[PDB]
RNA sequence: ACCUCGAUGUCGACUCAUCUCAUCCUCGAGCUGAAGCAGGUUCGAAGGGUUCGGCUGUUCGCCGAUUAAAGAGAUACGUGAGUUGGGUUCAAACCGUCGUGAGACAGGUUGGUCCCUAUCUAUUGUGCCCGUAGGAAGAUUGAAGAGUGUUGCUUCUAGUACGAGAGGACCGAAGCGAGGACACCUCUUAUGCUCCAGUUGUAGCGCCAGCUGCACCGCUGGGUAGUAACGUGUCUAUUAGAUAAACGCUGAAAGCAUCUAAGUGUGAAACUAUCUCAAAGAUUAAUCUUCCCAUUUCGCAAGAAAGUAAGAGCCGUCAAAGACGAUGACGUUGAUAGGUUACAGGUGUAAGCAUAGUGAUAUGUUGAGCUGAGUAAUACUAAUUGCUCGAGGACU
RNA sequence: AGCGAAAUUCCUAGUCGGGUAAAUUCCGUCCCGCUUGAAUGGUGUAACCAUCUCUUGACUGUCUCGGCUAUAGACUCGGUG
RNA sequence: CAAGGAACUCUGCAAAUUAACCCCGUAAGUUAGCGAGAAGGGGUGCUUAUGUAAAAGUAAGCCGCAGUGAAGAACGAGGGG
């Protein structure tokens, strides 16, 4: 498809009132006003995809080999460049408006970072079950238990490569699809979202087109109290 | 959890070849001389531009 | 480039009302609730108090505590709600901003408010 | 386990702090580890304004955190403070202590660095 | 929580005071009794001067939630203690004196009658 | 009657389970002595799932109530360098039996002790070195991989067709969904150990007052940020191809015909794609452009002194990351962390004063005071008035 | 004589009944009762038992359902080793 | 640690709950010795008066959500051997 992209950061998450009496939680995302640094075709550059620009920066704020190439470019610097898969509408050297990429209602889905959280437990990893508590709980009373797939030569003797074991969780590449486009704020270049988004205040946003429902929108409006003192 | 053959003094070599110490870096004293760990004092009893203490 | 996230308040400056009075967890209040059977839209008072206030900015959500039948009803209302409008009907005494202890302290009597 | 040191407990490392913001009105002087001596600056800083509100309230809160030592009494130390010092350096917007990485200690790699009042 | 004889408050003329989870007929693994479910109980104390049984295997809705449960318009639903009915396998109260209030989260499902001789709907 | 006693750990329960179909169901299809429904049989079929309790050591077993079923088998009836020792097989003590007695009971009975500091490999994450044929940068790519390949109820269809009456559809649409996967602390709950308020006494702070230490963080009640769930939000269809079973057309043999041998479609949750995560040491080290250099001169232009000029590293402000490493931002050109200012939240009328009472006390001052972590500016403090490496294109 | 399916009885989940959605647990019924049985004492009794032991009001983070904080470890740095 | 409160476990194993004082109140069996702390409930702060010698003890007021607010102090009932 003809992806629709934009890049955002989170700059916060909290709540907000609609009409129809529903409660619905914002997550709120400043999208960045995006200079479009090129486009490749798979018919051309075999990989169907648009560069974009964001975090514009001052001529000594880069090095010299991507910021030649983005004066080359004939673009004011900028820290970071990003190439978005399937998409081919917008050229280079042009603005990126929230307004004409998607509308109010309809669905889509960001990728992000999670939060750095470094280690976290099996049992909070992979979700396991934690030993006894009563009747005697010992010193290790946390783990998954045994490993043993079978005993005598050649039954298992091993632990297979590609296991989930408890590692580095956190941190890493989501993608949540189908939450609502709360608001608009094309004045702010501003998004409202529903659900909850992961990564801290400061964790990327490329918002897409939903894989789940591309193309179904739903009607929802904000509340306005209209009552006088 | 215990061993059941001696670990070879080649493949301790090999292991302890990763071993390294930090890294340290310089610098010199604003009024002395006597080159320094970086963010750290001289034996000057000077740090540059100072002489707060003694150098016994 | 540089952001505020208090511009997250001036987008909140549009879901806010401007009638409630100043209350301090303690003023007795009778919140009137539009609730509908499908439409005439029927009036479900609800007088109480303020037992807990938590959240932040808007996020100020307060429970009201009511007894009805014997059942106490204890529900977490939101101050800019719609059809959640609260009519302050007294003001009691603030030993503390919140309180944690009418779950203990039974009806019959005359609670104490400010003259 | 069972009996052993209690080692970072909160109120252990508060009241070492507590020693530490004593023994520096005592002599001017700190060196300790720079860990300790990072986070006693925003203490310092922040007892710099109190001092610098030089109220007999103030006189209060700061009597709460003050030691005594042999020759400088609390008594004298704070009013000696509160008489000169607290105003000396009430033209600054924070930065009111430094601190200098020195040689560590000689026998386990402890880190001295030198904690100091600065304008 | 709902649970393996979770004891909870009657609000209906029945002559019963004490039953529990006995069951959860429904999707396995669910392991909730969400507001107006009905579950499979067990009575633990009855009158045989009631209208009432012990002992055998019956059907019950929950009226009331001690911890409570998040509303779809914003406001929390919450209780102080945990109660239910009798039903009769349809949408009227076995006890004709439906004692309390009850809520709004239940009548889509049917039990106008019950809600009818309730003292008040909110 | 054996590989294995200079020993070769077996019962259950837990935790994690994975693998296979002669598959229990969700799925598709034929037949039926299948009106419909309920179905049954058989064929394909592992994509997924397949309960809670009580008694019994219990894997055996009994009972009750459920969902779609509450499948089986294997892994030493998987697994104690993972847990318990319920049990099995400990002395001991006892009932009953036997043995004259030592003692035994393939009888019961009571309780009956699980050490291991990881060397290697197998593995999960994290790093360092080198390399990919000048360096480095990203934007990649996707070969190979994985997760994901669950499902039920109600209503409309529809009491419709059918059937006869009764009974009662096949498909689809809407809502509700249960489960688990992922994220979060905005709604709710706990924590919140240098937050606040109050309170008890002791030791004190020379006393009143007020302040501190100790006392289950002294306790009690909360609580900023934060942590997390018990809480919120998305998710189960789908597309393209080939499909299994199965349904096919035509058609030869067997002049007719016949799903197959030719030509030739439809059709399962099975398979490969679309969905998602990483991915060139993938030595197949793949692509692209980019920036810098190619710096007169002395043995190969051999380092010959000018050894990037792209910059990077060391170190530091650090959390953005976070056992360390490391990732990332920032180094006076900076807001990189702290501090200051003011604000927000919490917390709750600060001290003290006036007031009346002898005093506890209460009215005003006062929503005042405080605040680890929240918010915006502040070069005020600390990232030095610092150091090292880093190309000449290696070889046609 | 007496006791009893007695912890003594394989049949035992003995037949029945009680507590029992559920209860080889427990207590009541009868005595062919592998292998009950009166100084191996028997039958009960009043109290008591760090005795066995059935059920329970509260009771609980045992489980549901795992989680927050804190030090000390683990880990890093240093000395010893 | 909200919330179910024994469902976890062979079995309430551990923990949990109670805890000083006085005020009431306490059953069956029984050898009259016991049960019994049975069981079951209330509360204690400060100031004023009354208070006896200190007391206890009571009343009036005042407040806290709470008053041995730190400490150390009792869970119980029925069944069987």
């Amino acid at each position: 498809m003809e992806i629709r992209g934009i890049f955002g950061v989170k700059v916060g998450m909290s709540q907000v009132f609609t009409t129809n009496n529903e409660r619905l939680p914002i997550t709120v995302i400043y999208c960045e006003p995006n200079q479009v640094a090129g486009v490749k075709t798979e018919a051309k550059d075999k990989y169907s995809a648009t560069l974009l620009s964001f975090d514009t920066v001052e001529n000594k704020k880069l090095n010299k080999p991507q910021q030649g190439f983005f004066e080359k470019n004939n673009l004011k610097p900028t820290k970071h460049l990003q190439e978005i898969r399937n998409m081919t509408g917008f050229e280079m050297g042009q603005q990126i408006t929230p307004q004409n990429l998607f509308q109010v209602g309809e669905y889509v889905d960001v990728s992000a970072i999670s939060k750095g959280r470094g280690f976290t437990g099996a049992i909070k990893r992979w979700n396991f079950k934690i030993g006894p508590l009563g009747h005697g709980a010992g010193y290790p009373h946390r783990f998954q238990g045994s490993v043993q797939a079978g005993r005598g030569g050649a039954s298992a003797q091993r632990v297979f490569k590609g296991k989930k074991m408890s590692g580095h969780y956190g941190h890493e590449k989501v993608t949540v699809q189908n939450l609502r486009i709360v608001g608009f704020d094309e004045a702010n270049m501003l998004v409202l979202v529903s659900g909850a988004i992961a990564g801290p205040e400061g964790g990327v946003v490329l918002i897409r087109t939903a894989k789940k429902k591309p193309g179904v929108v739903k009607p929802i409006e904000l509340a306005v109290q209209t009552e006088k003192a | 959890a215990v061993q059941q053959r001696r670990s070879s003094k080649h493949r301790r070599d090999k292991r302890r070849s990763h071993d390294a110490l930090t890294a340290q870096a310089l610098s010199v004293c604003q009024k002395c001389g006597k080159k320094k760990l970086f963010h750290r004092v001289c034996s000057c009893g000077m740090y540059g531009d100072l002489r707060v203490k003694k150098a016994y | 480039k540089i952001n505020k996230q208090a511009l997250i308040d001036l987008v909140e400056q549009k879901q806010l009302k401007a009638y409630v009075p100043e209350f301090s967890a303690g003023d007795e209040v009778n919140v009137a609730i539009k609730l509908k059977e499908k439409e005439k839209v029927r009036i479900q008072n609800f007088t109480g108090t303020v037992l807990r206030r938590r959240g932040k900015g808007i996020s100020e959500t307060f429970i009201v505590r009511k007894t009805t039948d014997g059942i106490p009803i204890e529900k977490n209302f939101q101050i800019h709600n719609p059809n959640i409008s609260i009519e302050l009907k007294r003001r009691g005494k603030v030993r503390r901003a919140y309180i944690s202890y009418m779950r203990e302290r039974s009806g019959k009597a005359a609670k104490i408010k400010e003259r | 386990s069972y009996i052993n040191k209690p080692g970072k407990t909160s109120a252990w490392r508060v009241m070492t702090v507590r020693q530490q913001v004593s023994a520096v009105l005592a002599y001017g002087k700190i060196e300790t580890t720079l860990k300790k001596a990072k986070n006693t600056q925003k203490r310092l800083d922040k007892l710099i304004t109190l001092a610098k509100v030089d109220n007999f309230n103030n006189r209060r809160q700061v009597k709460k955190w003050l030691l005594n030592t042999n020759l400088f009494d609390v008594d004298q130390l704070m009013d000696h403070l509160f008489s000169k010092v607290a105003p000396k350096y009430e033209k600054t917007p924070g930065g009111y202590s430094r601190v200098l990485k020195l040689g560590p200690r000689r026998g386990d790699a402890t880190e001295m660095a030198i904690l100091q009042l600065t304008d | 929580m709902v649970s393996f004889m979770t004891r909870l408050n009657v609000a209906d003329n029945t002559g019963a005071k004490q039953v529990g989870i006995i069951k959860v007929l429904g999707s396995t693994r669910k392991r909730y009794a969400f507001l107006g479910d009905v579950v499979v109980v067990s009575v633990k104390d009855a009158i045989p001067s009631g209208m009432v049984k012990k002992g055998q295997v019956l059907r019950a809705v929950i009226v009331r939630t001690k911890k409570g449960q998040q509303r779809k318009d914003g406001t929390h639903l919450k209780f102080d203690d945990n109660a239910c009915v009798l039903i009769k396998e349809d949408k009227s109260p076995r006890g004709t004196r439906i004692f309390g209030p009850v809520a709004r989260e239940l009548r889509e499902r049917g039990y106008n009658k019950i809600l009818s001789l309730a003292v008040e709907v909110v």
